């Protein structure tokens, strides 16, 4: 009589690899490696802001494209390629810090610095800040002589930070298409834009000529910015070409920022993003997107591989 | 191999063995019968579920763009970022690669060990009533009825029982 | 399990045997007693040993900061520099975990090795002259008084010397 | 008669992961993960200056909280949070690069670069810098005009670099709080310093203004610098506004440079640092500080990894 | 040893056994003789090379320069690069160090379960025919000229030709 | 009578670690770290450019040192410690971005920008730039006053970039030796220099002043560079001090460069380059240099690593 011992098989086992071998059958096996992309953001759970044609930037400075945004709050950020920071034609200094820093804000409290004016007006406007026609950037002053050519009264504004939270300020220096235009809007002679706060002083000085045109101008409103600690002042002493802030930014909490291509959608829920979509996954490796960002797999160059999950295959 | 037994002295496993990863097939009197050995089977799914659920698991750190995919950083930064961000993939390649073959390696030893692991125990149930055959069959040496057949799975076989039957037969 | 031994063939461990990790427990006319066994022992603290000496040792690479607590660092780099730092920290994390996880696993299958070793030095030892019980001991099939038992673990027994006497009991 | 294999167990194992398992009682363990600070620097058998109210940069200007590190000399630097780079207020331009530097240096060493002035004061003063009363900072020479509102002649100075390491240059622009005082400290009309090498050019104008009082002074002195090399020249010309330099500064050798919030203690010995203290381990890996420095142990972010020393413990 | 054949169970090796890793050395009626066996040193050697293809490999990654050898870079940048790159020797360092420690207690591991996996074949082919001498060798209780050890060699050994002759000569 | 199982053993094994032991005799081991350089570029198989004492910058302006190298082609690209971007002293600023960028770049293909100019002269040169004689860089205009001391009339220049890759714009900052010879070059008052494409907004002055002779001049040409994308503008407002480019390059592929210091040799093939020559290679590690680049094995520390290629080793 008889008794023998065994085991199972199957007529198609998984190929694997071993330190070993290279393509081992066995039973069964598993993907490692995550492959399967979700081309949606998938932004269920949480207060999403698609920022359309509003560049983030923008939402501190106000161009039209971001009306809506101007005190967003948000726990997902998500910026598209279609976005421009800007109207009247220009761009930050430092620009991409600032990005980094309001992709994690939370989204923004604007309060006002309360600059009231006399001897200048208060008012510029352009026809590439379009609302009712003719406007500017809604944060912002384009302040200007009183009347073409004439003295612009050598100025000093200060804002205190009255608040818990440190402060966004921001301003502009316009720099005029020619030192003829400049003079039309400013008057004559140099041009100072003093700026400081007690950990910051610095200076700025217009730098007018033709550049190509953008919406149809060839003059330019760099925009720069600070940090202005609780309690602490900052004041602009300057005499013309300046483009003055009217509200300060505040951060609200936190956030994690985006740059996509693809849809909303909040019905499907995930943590991890790029810019084809989410990628929702229990696996430890992705071959997805390299610049993937949130709570991911880790980017492995190898599209595929297979842990085993059962014995050697060994069939007839 | 390593341990020897799949793919080894047990030339080939059995596609109809469906109930679990090892088993028995006896002969006897009543005829040829199949059945699958649960403990084992739940020993080696136990261990392979465990590497599974250590790897299928939740990285809770947070990674933030440093980068710009739409209006490009400086030229300099973005360089080293990437290049540190390509050193960095190197490495998550490597220890995804290795982590796998070396997984893999462990996971096919440890289904040749419990197969070995069964076939001595069973070995040891028969003491002095039946010989190896080579092959993954033990000739045991004495009538071994359904019922007997039963007690070797189910680990109740009493040796002492059959054993003056076997001596005998043995010779 | 591996190797079957420790939490397989041998139900459970002696609380009481405390001069060893491996040990031997005999039973004859003179009355039951426990010794260990010191070469399998010490060939098992060794490689254990051999692994801490791997691990507890000395990183001679400086490093130095290029961050500052105190008045903080440009946000960009200062990002970049968090960026890579967070990312090599998941690196080791990853590292000592596996390492830990891998180290472990192989520790325990080779003190499970040691104990498979010495059970089967001494199942050579008795040759013919006995019997696996199937949970860890040998059936000695001849009279094995305190210094016959004394002989097995020195590994001076000769078995031709009881070969008759255990042949014939074996029947 | 019988004889049983067996093997040792304890009654209370320790629990410890692996491949297949976790939490598996194992006879005997060790932690792989160090958590014990001692908490202070461990300074014993290396030449430690702790900086105490002297800011790092301080070192080279020399307010009066760091005249007794002008020459400092060391293996080990320590900042704190209370050091300060400054009297006057202001701040050093690129100065996170500079501290880099420094940390590394193993001291300085001064080198007079000889400059005399003739038809302007050498001497200006303020009660921010108070030694025995008003003074300055000990390294540089604060230059006015002659008499308030007097002409400062337009001047050139020049130090070649006569060593074999390369030195360290310092100067200062000081942006006066009104171009009224301005005009009394330095006279009339466009101020202009520029500062040159052979590998460097460039140009400073101070920008006077209002700005919020920092020790009661709403002026700044920011500082800045340039690497000379060996028998490279540096010149100066300037008609006032100049904070000028008297000293050079030379690396003495190397050094390791921490931040740190604790005791001194030369007795304990030491090789990796964090702001918390002292790091002495032979584990392979710390859960202590992220950013600790030195010839440390890998940060990992698990409190502890338990490496198994002993078998499966098998109890009844 | 781990499986405690090589370095274990067969005290040493032997110089003179040269056309492969495992062998046969018997000694009959005609006299001493030795000879390796192919199939398991094939065995073992086929799985060694599958290491090296893993390791002797191509990574198609480029790297390029962020750093400059004749003019240096940026004090804080290259600073932030050194840390970095620093950072990354460490880990591939350890990546390697380990890597070889691992792969090498495997190889001996290897090498020792196929001398194992061979010895227990051999056992297995004598049946009741032989006994274990505890150090590597069989006592062979029949007369086996050089035809017959070729056969254990070459796998065709039938024990039940020598059955009877074995178990008489046992006693 | 009796058969034996046994293994094989060697008198003299090779000693290896393992996670249990240090210097275990194995049979037979290899190595795993590559230490072998071999001295010399190994440059088969690939259209190797040796810039010999042309900088790698000066391909862009075109210094004479860089007349073979104007439109250059290359899969590898070699700078040598002896090379120069430059003849009338200056530097690049920004320079180490925009050598990555050229080293990648396959070689430079040249447009003219059509530049013409009317009211001032366009062939300044000097004796630091010798071809016969007084020259200057080939790429580039010196963009002078008529006359001595006569005004440079304020201009814009603009240049589309037509085809389909993007586009190198270089252009220099002469940094005169006086406020005097500025005047007598390019006439009186303030030089301002800006340039902007759609990307790019940025002002340059000039800052005239004394500092050491190099090459026997004072004056400085610092050379600035932007990435100009397709259909893009790029404009050129300026008044003087201006070193205006002739033309644009762009870029021809893909490359890889390398700094170094031994010979090429056409002759032997590799792809993992340093300065003191070629890795080649199967192995995964290499001690050889930490900074190596191309296709290379990875740099670890250890200088040996053996992994067991044969069994324990157990003589007699
Ligand atoms: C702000 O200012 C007032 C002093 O008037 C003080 O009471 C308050 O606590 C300050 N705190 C901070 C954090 O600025
Ligand atoms: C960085 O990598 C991305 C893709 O991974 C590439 O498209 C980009 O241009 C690279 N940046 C630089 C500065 O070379
Ligand atoms: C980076 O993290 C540190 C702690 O590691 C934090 O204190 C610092 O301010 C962070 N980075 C940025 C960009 O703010
Ligand atoms: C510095 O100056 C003099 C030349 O007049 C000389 O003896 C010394 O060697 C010089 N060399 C360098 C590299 O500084
Ligand atoms: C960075 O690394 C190399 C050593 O590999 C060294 O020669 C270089 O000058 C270092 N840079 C700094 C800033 O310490
Ligand atoms: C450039 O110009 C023409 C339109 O005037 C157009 O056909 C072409 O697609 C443009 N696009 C790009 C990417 O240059």
């Amino acid at each position: 009589d008889k008794i023998c011992l065994g085991h199972h098989a199957v007529s198609n086992g998984t190929k694997v690899n071993t330190l070993t071998e290279r393509g081992v059958e066995v039973v069964n096996a598993t993907e490692t490696v995550e492959r399967t992309n979700i081309p949606r953001i998938c932004s269920k759970g949480k207060r999403t802001v698609d920022l359309g044609q509003c560049g983030l930037l923008g939402t501190i400075t106000g161009p039209p494209q971001c009306d809506q945004f101007l005190e967003f709050s948000a726990d997902l950020i998500i910026e598209r390629r279609e976005g421009s920071d800007v109207c009247y034609p220009g761009k930050f200094v430092n620009e991409e810090a600032l990005r980094q820093i309001l992709r994690k804000s939370g989204g923004i409290d604007k309060e006002a610095m309360g600059f009231t004016y006399s001897g200048i007006r208060t008012n510029g406007a352009t026809s590439a800040c379009r609302r009712s026609g003719s406007s500017f950037y809604a944060e912002m002053k384009w302040l200007l002589s009183n009347t073409d050519n004439a003295a612009f009264p050598q100025m000093t504004k200060s804002y205190k930070n009255t608040r818990k939270s440190p402060a966004i300020i921001v301003w502009g220096i316009h720099h005029s298409v020619s030192t003829a235009e400049q003079t039309k809007l400013y008057g004559s002679g140099n041009k100072l834009v003093t700026v400081g706060s007690s950990n910051y002083q610095q200076s700025f000085v217009p730098s007018p000529g033709a550049r190509p045109q953008v919406n149809g101008l060839s003059g330019r409103i760099d925009f720069h910015w600070l940090i202005l600690n609780p309690n602490d002042t900052v004041t602009f002493s300057f005499n013309g070409a300046f483009i003055a802030p009217d509200r300060a930014s505040f951060l609200r909490g936190k956030s994690m920022g985006i740059q996509s291509g693809v849809q909303v959608d909040a019905d499907c829920e995930g943590d991890c993003y790029h810019s084809g979509g989410t990628i929702i996954s229990k696996l430890p490796f992705q071959n997805i997107d390299s610049r993937a960002v949130g709570k991911c797999p880790r980017y492995v160059k190898q599209r595929s591989l297979l842990l085993a999950t059962g014995m050697k295959n060994v069939p007839e | 191999g390593l341990f020897g037994a799949i793919a080894g002295f047990i030339e080939n496993g059995w596609e109809g063995l469906i109930n679990g990863w090892y088993g028995f097939r006896h002969q006897n009197a009543q005829g040829e019968g199949t059945a699958a050995d649960y403990k084992s089977t739940q020993s080696a799914i136990d261990q392979i579920t465990g590497k599974l659920n250590r790897l299928i698991e939740k990285t809770n750190q947070q990674f933030e763009l440093i980068d710009n995919e739409f209006n490009e950083v400086e030229k300099q930064i973005g360089n080293v970022i990437n290049w540190t961000r390509d050193s960095i993939t190197e490495v998550w390649s490597y220890n995804a690669e290795l982590l796998v073959a070396m997984e893999n390696q462990h996971t096919i030893d440890l289904a040749d060990s419990e197969m070995d692991k069964l076939y001595e125990r069973v070995k040891r149930q028969l003491r002095e009533n039946a010989e190896e055959d080579g092959t993954g069959c033990f000739e045991i040496f004495h009538k071994c009825d359904d019922d007997c057949m039963a007690s070797i799975r189910n680990n109740t076989y009493d040796h002492s029982k059959y054993r003056e039957e076997a001596m005998q037969n043995r010779i």
